[PDB]
């Protein structure tokens, strides 16, 4: 009802609990476009609504927060979503972005190359991915779980996301991965979030809120993607730009969340409860050092 | 002594009726900000638009060296406020205009020290 005044719509809990078979996604409003404010790019609007929704969750926000953003380049050669993330995040937050193709960015550091080439010494408090393979468009066969950059993202989260950290990873009807839904069960909570400005697309951000580093819930990713599509198929979302007009409470709250080093041995129920509530980040607090592997040939 | 002069070439291109650089990244904001020129977060007032700084920098956009002993960029990682009446060409506005060293407003579009 009041849905059109929200930044978007999160998949309701009851849909996550279903056991649906995967069907073709057929949206009532497919192809329709929101009316954006004058001179605002779709990707600025979309990232603004994602950050507006992330403001409602218990994200951990330490001093010297570290955020990495994959799929940050555009066909325009600039990085609108990075500009939004930099606007939203506390001043001084270290933001690294990356894409296959060259682009100009406001991030503190940018790596150009296939995501599989990206390595980082440090862990991260927030991972955002907008990666999407143009070839996903060439649908021949049945819609099966995809590998490619999703394989990398799953490994990257498990190896490099701090406990208590969060993720938002873009999926669509055909661009999705079963193991990534499975990994949503390793967070204190998760959802699939659809921006109101892009409500006519099967796009969603799969959001994992406060990473626990082990399964809290066993999720079957084939079934969960089917549940997501069933929700989309049966719940038309009205395109809306409304939330773009009120930016007065936009910046992420500076919570100053504690960061601690803890070994495998010391993560008990007490610690898991703090991680779960967005009150703790566990990782080293050394320098941030990243690199991209370069294949040399002739 | 040879050096590409991107700044002049762009001024020359504009003067002969060329279309300004597009795809400067305009931010959503309150438009109730300080109105200063180059800031850590969008600060547009009612008379301005805020843009992602890298996207409004000629040197960043043309993939060329920034013109100064160490290749430092004034705009990248920051937000630039552009008067609405000039927001059709943010790159040209930043090229042609100067920031007041004292109050941080644009000379001629906000700075009132003189
Ligand atoms: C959801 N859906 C999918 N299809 C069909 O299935 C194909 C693959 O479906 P998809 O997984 O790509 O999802 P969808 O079409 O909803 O994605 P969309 O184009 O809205 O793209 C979502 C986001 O992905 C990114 N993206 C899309 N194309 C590109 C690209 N070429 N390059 C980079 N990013 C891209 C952008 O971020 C974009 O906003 C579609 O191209 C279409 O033939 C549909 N057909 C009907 N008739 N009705 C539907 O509801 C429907
Ligand atoms: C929808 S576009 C990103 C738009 C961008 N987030 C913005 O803010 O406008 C998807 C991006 O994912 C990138 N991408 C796709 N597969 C990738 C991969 N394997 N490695 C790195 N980037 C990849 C593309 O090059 C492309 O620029
Ligand atoms: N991590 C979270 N941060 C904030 N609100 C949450 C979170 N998890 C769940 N919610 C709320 O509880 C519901 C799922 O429990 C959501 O639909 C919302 O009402
Ligand atoms: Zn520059
Ligand atoms: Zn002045």
């Amino acid at each position: 009802s009041s849905q059109a005044w929200q930044p978007g719509v999160a998949m309701p809990n009851l849909y996550k609990m279903q056991r649906m078979l995967l069907e073709k996604c057929d949206l009532q409003n497919y192809g329709d476009s929101a009316t954006l404010p004058k001179g605002i790019m779709m990707n600025v609007a979309k990232y603004t609504q994602l950050c507006q929704y992330l403001n409602t969750l218990t994200l951990a926000v330490p001093y010297n927060m570290r955020v990495i953003h994959f799929g940050a380049g555009s066909d325009k050669g600039v990085a609108p979503g990075t500009a939004v993330l930099r606007q939203w995040l506390p001043t001084g937050t270290l933001l690294v972005d990356s894409d296959l193709n060259d682009f100009v960015s406001d991030a503190d550091s940018t790596l150009i190359g296939d995501c599989a080439t990206v390595h980082t010494a440090n862990k991260w408090d927030l991972i955002i991915s907008d990666m999407y393979d143009p070839k996903t468009k060439n649908v021949t066969k049945e819609n099966d779980s995809k590998e490619g950059f999703f394989t990398y993202i799953c490994g990257f989260i498990q190896q490099k996301l701090a406990l208590g950290g969060s993720v938002a990873i873009k999926i669509t009807e055909h661009s999705w991965n079963a193991d990534l839904y499975k990994l949503m069960g390793h967070f204190a909570w998760w959802t699939a979030f659809v921006t109101n400005v892009n409500a006519s697309s099967s796009e969603a951000f799969l959001i994992g809120c406060n990473y626990l580093g082990k399964p809290r819930e066993q999720i079957d990713g084939y079934v969960m993607h089917a549940n997501y599509i069933f929700w989309r198929n049966t719940n038309p979302i009205q395109l809306s730009s409304y939330s773009l007009f009120d930016m007065s409470k936009f910046p992420l709250k500076l919570r100053g969340t504690a960061v601690m080093s803890l070994k495998e041995g010391q993560i008990n129920d007490m610690i898991l409860s703090l991680l779960s509530k967005g009150r703790l980040i566990i990782r080293e607090n050394n320098r941030v050092v990243i690199s991209s592997d370069v294949l040399v040939n002739n | 002594a040879f050096a590409v002069d991107a700044a002049k070439a762009y001024k020359d291109y504009l003067a002969s009726g060329g279309q300004p650089i597009t795809n400067c990244v305009k931010m959503l904001c309150t438009h109730t900000g300080t109105g200063q020129a180059i800031t850590v977060t969008p600060e547009a007032n009612m008379d301005q638009e805020s843009f992602g700084g890298a996207s409004c920098c000629l040197y960043c956009r043309c993939h060329i060296d920034h013109p100064n002993p160490k290749g430092f960029c004034d705009l990248k990682g920051k937000y630039v406020q552009i008067p609405t009446t000039c927001a059709n060409d943010p790159v040209g506005f930043t090229l042609k205009n100067t920031v007041c060293t004292v109050c941080g407003m644009w000379k001629g579009y906000g700075c009132s020290c003189d």
